[PDB]
């Protein structure tokens, strides 16, 4: 069961 | 010198890879701030370009459901993007705090943010980056407007041409065409609206995997529903706009005007 979460920026 | 001597630095509200956010307050007016704080010793001209990219697209942007720049200060060793303070926080820790928003609720949040996204494609800016983390609530009463944040990401289009622009966002928020690696545009912020509506609506993302491969996999797919018990209640109404946003075929994507004409916006 999918959980929300802070997750990181990319550029590459 | 402008920014040493007028504003006093206080506690940390962010972090970057070669910059702080900080309130500061601009000492003999007595009003507060954020600003962005980059080290500026020894970035390529590339890092520069991107710099005066963002300190130029937040000068553009003028729109209620926008963090305002008021400045851009270059001084040795650092420049200082001076922006609005806003206290309410995230967006993502109001949704995890309240679990879910009422339909109610949800629409007049995402309707903001959908003003925010038009203003922004009108002007010829795509964000690239949209997600509950970079939309902060303007004071912690409840009824708080929405400001669009964060457009260190974004990029500068003219008018309707695309092109692979580079490999840029957060996962659970990435469209379909830039995981594939093709040409985009515009659209790319509309799959992140419609990411953001269905958090809105049961307080859980439509595509998250331990395995980052399998993540993308299913975004590519567009392999989300609408699982019981949580969406038993929800309207089809809510399900459409979600849908017409979560289209894999970007030409076929609903526009940000669109999506403000959808009945369950706009009938309300
Ligand atoms: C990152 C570059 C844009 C800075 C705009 C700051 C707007 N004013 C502003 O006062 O930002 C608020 C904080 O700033 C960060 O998010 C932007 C924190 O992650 C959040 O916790 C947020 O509460």
């Amino acid at each position: 069961r999918n959980k929300l979460r802070r997750q990181h920026d990319y550029d590459t | 010198t402008r920014f040493t001597e007028e504003y006093q630095l206080f506690e940390e509200l962010g972090k970057g890879a070669f910059s702080v956010v900080r309130r500061c307050v601009k000492v003999l007016a007595g009003q507060e701030y954020a600003a962005k704080i980059i080290n500026t010793k020894k970035l390529s001209a590339r890092d520069h370009q991107k710099l005066e990219r963002e300190a130029r697209i937040c000068r553009l942007l003028k729109h209620p459901n926008i963090v305002r720049l008021h400045d851009s200060i270059s001084e040795e060793g650092h420049h200082y993007l001076i922006f609005d303070l806003v206290t309410g926080g995230e967006l993502f820790e109001d949704i995890v705090a309240r679990e879910y928003y009422s339909e109610a609720d949800a629409s007049h949040c995402i309707q903001q943010i959908l003003e925010a996204v038009l203003h922004c494609h009108q002007m010829g800016v795509v964000h690239r980056n949209l997600k509950p983390e970079n939309l902060l609530l303007a004071s912690k009463l409840k009824g708080a407007a929405v400001k669009l944040a964060d457009f260190g990401l974004a990029i500068e289009v003219e008018g309707e041409q695309q092109a692979w622009f580079g490999f840029a966002g957060t996962p659970g928020y990435l469209s379909p065409e830039v995981l594939r690696k093709d040409p985009y545009g515009k659209p790319v912020d509309l799959w992140a609206c419609g990411v953001i509506l269905y958090i809105l609506l049961v307080g859980y993302p439509p595509f998250w995997d331990e395995d980052q491969h399998r993540l993308y996999k299913q975004i590519k797919a567009g392999a989300y529903d609408f699982p019981s018990p949580e969406w038993d209640t929800v309207t089809p109404e809510a399900k459409d706009l979600i849908n017409k946003m979560l289209t894999i075929n970007p030409s076929k994507r609903i526009t940000a005007a669109e999506a403000l004409k959808h009945p369950w916006i706009s009938h309300r």
